[PDB]
């Protein structure tokens, strides 16, 4: 198991 | 490429297999060994000694 | 004359010492590089276990 | 073996492909390289440098 938070652009 | 969110699915009884885990030690220079052959080569066995 | 004769003698001694040192330097490098290659061959290599959690990067 | 003269055909609309032409440069000793492996071996890529 591995839970991660990928950042994404919001402009 | 686009990784989509999946459609919600109903649970049912599973028959998925669960294999044993395994730890595997490779040679220090495995990259050089694979390179100089130019082909897919056997390097070790699952149980082999150092 | 004597300055020239002396300069020729001193020049030849330093020129001789220059080459005897280069012989030594190259002879050492070939020895050490070959031995380190032999040692490199016999070190323990990596371990794999398919564990994703172990290779997380935050 | 016998190369015959073909039967006259009737022409129809064609859908044959027509590929681009291509110049390729090979290593000077390619015949020695292929020999000493004893197996089919990769020698270059279409766009590679000298
Ligand atoms: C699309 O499809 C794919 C599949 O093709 C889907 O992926 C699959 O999704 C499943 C979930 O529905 C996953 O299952 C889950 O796996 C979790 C991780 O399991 C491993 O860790 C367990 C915990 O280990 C730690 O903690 C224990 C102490 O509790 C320590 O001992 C350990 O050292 C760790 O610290 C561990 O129990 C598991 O061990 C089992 O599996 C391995 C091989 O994977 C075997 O070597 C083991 O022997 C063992 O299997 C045997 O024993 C277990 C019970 O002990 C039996 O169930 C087996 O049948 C077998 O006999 C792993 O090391 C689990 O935590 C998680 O558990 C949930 O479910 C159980 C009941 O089933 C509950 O009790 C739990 O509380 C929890 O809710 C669950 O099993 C699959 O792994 C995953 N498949 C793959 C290959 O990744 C995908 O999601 C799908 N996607 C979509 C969009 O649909
Ligand atoms: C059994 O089957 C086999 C096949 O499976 C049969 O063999 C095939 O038979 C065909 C005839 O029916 C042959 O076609 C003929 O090819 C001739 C040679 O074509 C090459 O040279 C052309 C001329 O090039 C010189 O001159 C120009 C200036 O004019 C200069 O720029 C050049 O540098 C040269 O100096 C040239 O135009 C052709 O180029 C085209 O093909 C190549 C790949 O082969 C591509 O790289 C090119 O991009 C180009 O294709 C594109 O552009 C052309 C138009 O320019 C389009 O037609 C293409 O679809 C594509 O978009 C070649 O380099 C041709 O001269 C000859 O032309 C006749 O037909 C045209 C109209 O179609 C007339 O206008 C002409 O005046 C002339 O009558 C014809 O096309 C096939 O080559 C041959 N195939 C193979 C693989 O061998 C066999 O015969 C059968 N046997 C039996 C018994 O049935
Ligand atoms: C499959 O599984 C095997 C077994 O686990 C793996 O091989 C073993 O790998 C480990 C980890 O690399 C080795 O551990 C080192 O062991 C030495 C001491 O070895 C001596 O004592 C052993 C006691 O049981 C004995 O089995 C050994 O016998 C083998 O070696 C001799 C000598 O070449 C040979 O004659 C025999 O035929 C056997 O081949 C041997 O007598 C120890 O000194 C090491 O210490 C270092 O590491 C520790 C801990 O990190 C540290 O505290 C120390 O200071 C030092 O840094 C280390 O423990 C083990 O010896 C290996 N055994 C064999 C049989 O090879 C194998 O790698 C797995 N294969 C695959 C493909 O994954
Ligand atoms: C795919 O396509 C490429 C590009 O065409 C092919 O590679 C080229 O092959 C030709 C023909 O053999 C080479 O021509 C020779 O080039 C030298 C001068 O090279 C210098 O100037 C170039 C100017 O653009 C520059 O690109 C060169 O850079 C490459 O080489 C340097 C040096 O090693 C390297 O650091 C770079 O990274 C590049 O790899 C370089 O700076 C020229 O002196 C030669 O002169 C002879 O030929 C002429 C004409 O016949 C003659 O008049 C002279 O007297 C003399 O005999 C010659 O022109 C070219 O260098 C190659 N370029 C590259 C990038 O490799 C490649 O072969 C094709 N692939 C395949 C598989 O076919
Ligand atoms: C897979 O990798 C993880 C991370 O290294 C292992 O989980 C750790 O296990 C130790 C005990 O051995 C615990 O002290 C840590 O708290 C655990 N960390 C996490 C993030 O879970 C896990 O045991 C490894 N092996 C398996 C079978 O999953």
């Amino acid at each position: 198991s591995l839970r991660m938070q990928h950042p994404v652009p919001k402009y | 490429l686009d990784f989509k969110r999946p459609l919600v699915a109903e649970e049912r009884l599973s028959f998925e297999p669960r294999l044993p885990n395994l730890q595997l030690r490779l040679p220090h220079l495995v990259g050089i060994i694979a390179k100089i052959k130019g082909i897919k080569i056997e390097v070790t066995s699952s149980g082999e000694s150092i | 004359y004597t300055c020239c004769a002396t300069s020729s003698r001193v020049l030849a001694w330093i020129f001789l010492v220059c080459i005897l040192l280069i012989i030594v330097l190259v002879s050492c490098f070939v020895t050490i590089s070959r031995i380190q290659w032999n040692k490199d061959i016999q070190v323990l290599g990596p371990v794999i276990d398919w564990n994703v959690t172990q290779r997380a990067v935050y």
